[PDB]
């Protein structure tokens, strides 16, 4: 699976 | 940060006429990520030319592969047509059969 | 020696031509599996390796899962692409890129031996989780923007989660769900031939992996071949060296 993503 | 692509122009399998292969050209390098390739048959746009998913090195720098079914004959000449933000013109590479 | 599970994200806008773009590939290895592109109609994660046609099999949800994941990965950078130009205090009217590269490397055993999540703006290091995955170095006084935020916010925890758990364990799982593709160890196939003006020029063809010595001048960027392995070539004796090479070959014209 993709990680998490985070905003910037 | 912008970088200009480097090209590589070349079959997947050593050129025989008359047998079917791939055309490819690689460019590699770049940066920003937008970039127009054209393979070329005596100077014509080839179409339904597909290429590889968009990736990048350790560096950041962008790399795809373009790629056309072809057959090689003794007299049809192939490029590759790249225009990328970093060329005052476009660049166009020839594709030599040896390299 | 190691293995490693390797996502790349690019995102970046397109002023006056619609919404930013979202493309995201994954890695083992050398090997492409899984893609994701945001300009595509009712975008799906698709497959790229021939076990991903199967994943399905014994993970019904696979695809749905990082689908739902990737669109709303496209939405964030999105919003991410307004941030980091404000932070910057850019025009609405460039292009501008966000990447983002993480994974992990894992040795023999299957232990985790280096977790990773960087990220770059316009070709450049932004921010990075440090190698303790639990805080972030910003590059650059903007990016401390963001490593504030996500200090506040406690990425790093979730990020540590994935990397030593759900990161590992993928990469074992698609290593042998994969293992045609991805343990073999193909040896180049290897020529000389010959241009007189004269030139020799030693051949390495078809190897996997990307990794070789070509040795003899003109050396070319190792490159793809396009059906899932690589090509090589340097223009007297030609050396090889390759992992699938059980000694380094020698060849004269």
């Amino acid at each position: 699976d993709f990680a998490n993503t985070f905003l910037p | 940060i912008q970088r200009t692509p480097k090209i590589q122009v070349y079959s997947r399998h050593p050129a025989e006429n008359g047998k079917s292969n791939f055309l490819n050209c690689y460019v590699s390098g770049f940066h920003p990520s937008d970039i127009e390739v054209d393979l070329l048959k005596n100077g014509e746009r080839i179409e339904k030319v597909e290429h590889s998913d968009l990736s990048f090195s350790k560096d950041w720098s962008f790399y795809l592969l373009y790629y056309t079914e072809f057959t090689p004959t003794e007299k049809d000449e192939y490029a590759c047509r790249v225009n990328h933000v970093t060329l005052s013109q476009p660049k166009i590479v020839k594709w030599d059969r040896d390299m | 020696g190691f293995h490693s599970l390797r996502y790349f994200y690019t995102a970046w806008s397109r002023p006056g031509s619609g919404e930013p773009r979202f493309v995201a590939v994954g890695y083992v290895d050398d090997t492409q599996f899984v893609r994701f592109d945001s300009d595509n109609a009712s975008p799906r994660a698709e497959p790229r390796a021939p076990w991903m046609d199967l994943v399905e099999q014994q993970d019904p949800q696979y695809w749905d899962r990082n689908t739902r994941n990737a669109r709303d990965a496209a939405q964030t950078y999105r919003v991410g692409l307004d941030n980091v130009r404000g932070y910057y205090n850019q025009s609405e009217a460039g292009s501008h890129t966000i990447q983002r590269m993480y994974g992990c490397d894992v040795g023999p055993h299957g232990r985790l031996l280096r977790g990773y999540d960087q990220l770059a703006y316009d070709g450049a290091d932004y921010i990075a989780l440090n190698e303790d995955l639990r805080s972030w170095t910003a590059a650059d006084l903007a990016a401390q923007n963001t490593r504030r935020k996500w200090e506040e916010a406690g990425y790093a925890e979730r990020d540590r989660a994935y990397l030593e758990g759900e990161c590992v364990e993928w990469l074992l799982k698609h290593l042998e769900n994969g293992r045609e593709t991805l343990l073999r160890a193909d040896p180049p196939k290897t020529h000389i031939t010959h241009h007189p003006i004269v030139t020799l020029r030693c051949w390495a063809l078809g190897f996997y992996p990307e990794e070789i010595t070509l040795t003899w001048m003109e050396l070319v960027e190792t490159r793809p071949d396009g059906n899932g392995a690589f090509q090589k070539w340097a223009a007297y004796t030609c050396h090889v060296q390759h992992e699938g090479l059980p000694q380094p070959l020698t060849l004269r014209w």
